[PDB]
DNA sequence: GAGAATCCCGGTGCCGAGGCCGCTCAATTGGTCGTAGACAGCTCTAGCACCGCTTAAACGCACGTACGCGCTGTCCCCCGCGTTTTAACCGCCAAGGGGATTACTCCCTAGTCTCCAGGCACGTGTCAGATATATACATCCTGT
DNA sequence: ACAGGATGTATATATCTGACACGTGCCTGGAGACTAGGGAGTAATCCCCTTGGCGGTTAAAACGCGGGGGACAGCGCGTACGTGCGTTTAAGCGGTGCTAGAGCTGTCTACGACCAATTGAGCGGCCTCGGCACCGGGATTCTC
């Protein structure tokens, strides 16, 4: 149950915004591991920005830099 | 004068394998390989500099860089033969 | 001075060489000394002041 | 009685327009706070990196699907596989 | 552009979803901005013809 | 009297990156640890190059370093591959790859 | 149907054999399972030498890649077996799991946190 | 006499197996010059330049056959069509 | 006659260097396409870099930046 | 032709959008001057043109078979919907953690002069490879 | 099917050039001593925001079940491209002359850092209100 807070319904939404029409019934497992994947990069990074600026707190401001060094740049947030 | 790191390559190859030539063109592999990791690394540790209204640049700076640029087992071994090269540098008494 | 593992504090035979961290035997540094974090080493020779 | 997949376009033409936050708060909040522990202990995070994470991780997901689907169709085929999914990742390059 | 997309969205007020459209229906800033994500915007319908029936 | 690089046990040169990191302009100012970290930094990755880069030659049974020999050691390794996954390399060739069908 | 009936047929000729002789098919079985756990520990140290860089079977899988690649049906095979096995050798170790499983189920019907 | 298609893997293995330019010096010089005369006329050239475009097209162009060959697998399929081609490119993000 | 200058064998060569057995008959025509619209997407960089270096002729360094510039950056030719 | 299910239209509650004001710290004005840049002048590396020649490769074409592509039956596995379970959302008060800011001593690094040797431009040698000669036997390919 | 004359091999030499090596003269940037301004280290302290947690709701997730459009294995026409051979073309070389302009140097100077005075642009905060969020009745338009 700690990784099944994400749920059906969930990437039901996410792969009808794709705009896919018939999905696979365990489709389930590769989506939950690259998303595992890509929020240990995105906050791998994030802890090591806020730990050389002694902020033990994650704050908006690292992780947006954090995108922009991984080539996904947010708007909106700062920067 | 064309600056070059052609000699200090040259010995440390020298120290592992004795009877091993390098060609030209490798010679320029490596060179290049050598100014563009200094750099990715240095416009690294400069952005990490302006990220904290920090005017300075130290060694702290350039170690979270190397742990950001470097993957994990080559970042583990890189910042432990540079705190060594620190500490002998260091403690020059 | 007596030297003593950085982990478990018993007699500290052998010490490695890339963290400077006293183990006390095999098993200690495969599940601990090998894998650990960077960042997890300097407290652990912050209790005897060598950090 | 009725037939399936046109109520599919149907609920896919009403989620298109309308660009609402799509996966709750609370679970990925939990997930990014137990992802975030075996890194440093006791962090607190605030309100604003949380929907940070939200919004690159569905535009992530979104930037994935529909290159999937195109990677569907181009084998004559509209169910999504395993396969589908690690030719996208392939040509997409994060191997 | 903001305001262009905004006047046909029936709105006296420019939203993120306007600007969205602008810059995704615009080829030049579609790829001046490609690698960049924006804020709350979605993505802009497009259906393709095999997924239409009949 | 003697160079900062015998300092701190290293063959690669001190002032030589500490110059080259002053008027690059990245900041005004520059610690000393800043180029004896970097100059061990360059070390080490120098160094695992070479290494790889000797196996590879003496792999080839040739006793010089050939290109090929880069491109077989960069390609081979792991994290180096992760490293330079963005870099197009000089007279180096490609990996032997075959499809597992494609072999009747 | 046919494999249906001979699966049937062996699982018959098996409980005779469990019930005629329970300690020579226990025996056998605790064999069966002590080779197959004796297999699965030579793959997970191939598995573990593997990792190693450093270690020789790295500087062997060097030596066949670059003989592929510095200078036939068989030599085809042979470089059709070089290839990179990740997630196969994981679904190997998960079949040879299973076959311990069936092994250790077998013995029944016919580590130590102090050191 | 050999059967069509072991020719075929002792040539793919000589291909892959030495290190030689394959494109034609002298027409790739000609096509450097006429389509750079149309941003600026009477330029002129730098030798190693030319080879600079040499090994990057052909960097390019075996690693677009990759990604074409990994659609040509992903569509039951041997040989590459155009849709392979389009589909890589379009999967690479370029358009 | 310099669009299809480079020719098609050349084209097999370079394709089975890449590995794929079997080849049609219609895509030379978009190799070429695709490879003209590729240099173009480079000297178009060279000849801005060339054009500000006050010099008529194109050197290696602002090839070598031009490509560097779009991700695929290339050793040995900086030096 | 039924049956939802979006789109439209009128009404209403509401909260950020825009406008206004106090005032600070930053934009501007003004003069000094070391010096980077313009700019003419000049050496010579190297890029362009090209005459002709061997030939590998490009081009062309015939033959055919693995393969692209349409057709098809069949297992089945997701789709759609109803019910039930569950936790997400929301109001929200509260403790205090921990940056934001402030004050202030001080080690730390820019700047400058002297200087010398480490490191580059350009020389001199060393085997690796190629090519022969020669005396047999060995072997191979062809004609008799 | 065998003999006879061609190359092939072997195992030493021999001479001779090719593509690497190593060794040396000499300059400019590294090293050392030094000052002194200032950015950074550090402790205190205000107070913003984040964390916990009642509990109540209710829309959203979970389970299940009929079923039908699609995956997928098998099949077969045929056509497009592999494979191989003859003809053709201008790819590669290399030879060298001409000279364009890349590169370097000295001189002049006009641009921009740098310090100082100073004033209003522009940020923090406060306040009215209207456009869009919400909401409900009913037109209306896909769907089976």
């Amino acid at each position: 149950d700690n990784i099944q807070g994400i749920t059906k319904p969930a990437i039901r939404r996410l792969a009808r915004r794709g705009g896919v029409k018939r999905i696979s019934g365990l489709i389930y497992e590769e989506t939950r591991g690259v998303l595992k994947v890509f929020l240990e990069n995105v906050i791998r990074d994030a802890v090591t920005y806020t730990e050389h600026a002694k902020r033990k707190t994650v704050t908006a401001m690292d992780v947006v830099y954090a995108l922009k060094r991984q080539g996904r740049t947010l708007y909106g947030f700062g920067g | 004068r064309k600056e070059t790191y052609s000699s200090y390559i040259y010995k440390v190859l020298k120290q592992t394998h004795p009877d091993t030539g390098i060609s030209q063109k490798s010679m320029s592999i490596l060179n290049s390989f050598v100014n563009d990791i200094f750099e990715r690394i240095a416009t690294e540790a400069s952005k990490l500099a302006a990220y904290n209204k920090k005017s300075t640049i130290s060694a702290r700076e350039i170690q979270t860089a190397v742990r950001l640029i470097l993957p994990g087992e080559l970042a583990k071994h890189a910042v432990s033969e540079g705190t060594r090269a620190v500490t002998k540098y260091s403690s020059s008494t | 001075a007596k030297k003593y593992c950085d982990v478990t504090g018993l007699k500290g035979f052998y010490k490695s060489p890339t963290n400077n961290i006293r183990y006390h035997n095999a098993e200690i540094y495969q599940l601990i000394v090998k894998p650990m974090a960077p960042g997890v080493d300097q407290e652990y020779l912050k209790l005897r002041g060598a950090n | 009685r009725y037939k399936p997949g046109t109520v599919a376009l149907r609920e896919i033409r009403r989620f298109q327009k309308s660009t609402e936050l799509l996966i709750r708060k609370l679970p990925f909040q939990r997930l990014v706070r137990e992802i975030a522990q075996d890194f440093k202990t006791d962090l607190r995070f605030q309100s604003s990196a949380i929907g940070a994470l939200q919004e690159s991780v569905e535009a992530y997901l979104v930037s994935l699907f529909e290159d999937t689907n195109l990677a569907a169709i181009h084998a004559k085929r509209v169910t999504i596989q395993k396969k589908d999914i690690k030719l996208a990742r392939r040509l997409r390059g994060e191997r | 552009l903001a305001g262009n997309a905004a006047r046909d969205n029936k709105k006296t007020r420019i939203i993120p979803r306007h600007l969205q459209l602008a810059i995704r229906n615009d080829d030049e800033l579609n790829k001046l901005l490609g690698n960049v994500t924006i804020a709350q915007g979605g993505v802009l319908p497009n259906i393709h013809q095999n997924l239409l029936p009949k | 009297s003697q160079s900062r690089s015998a300092k701190a046990g290293l063959t690669f040169p001190v002032g030589r990156v500490h110059r080259l990191l002053r008027r690059g302009n990245y900041a005004q100012r520059i610690g000393s640890g800043a180029p004896v970290y970097l100059t061990a930094v360059l070390e080490y990755l120098a160094a695992e190059i070479l290494e790889l880069a000797g196996n590879a030659a003496r792999d080839n049974k040739k006793t010089r370093i050939i290109p090929r020999h880069l491109q077989l050691a960069i390609r081979n390794d792991d994290e180096l591959n992760k490293l330079l996954g963005n870099v197009t390399i000089a007279q180096g060739g490609v990996l032997p790859n075959i499809h597992q069908n494609l072999l009747p | 149907e046919r494999v249906a009936k001979e699966e049937e047929e062996k699982k018959l000729k098996e409980q005779q054999w469990r019930e005629t002789d329970l300690n020579g098919w226990i025996k056998d079985k605790r064999l069966k399972l002590n080779k197959l756990i004796k297999r699965r520990k030579e793959k997970l140290k191939l598995r573990d030498e593997m990792k190693d860089r450093k270690s020789q079977v790295s500087q062997n899988r060097m030596k066949n890649l670059a003989s592929l690649a510095e200078d036939n049906d068989e030599d085809w095979l042979i470089y059709t077996d070089i290839t990179q096995n990740p997630e196969a050798f994981e679904e190997a170790l998960e079949y040879e799991y299973k076959d311990i499983v069936e092994l250790e189920r077998l013995l029944l019907e016919h580590y130590d946190w102090r050191n």
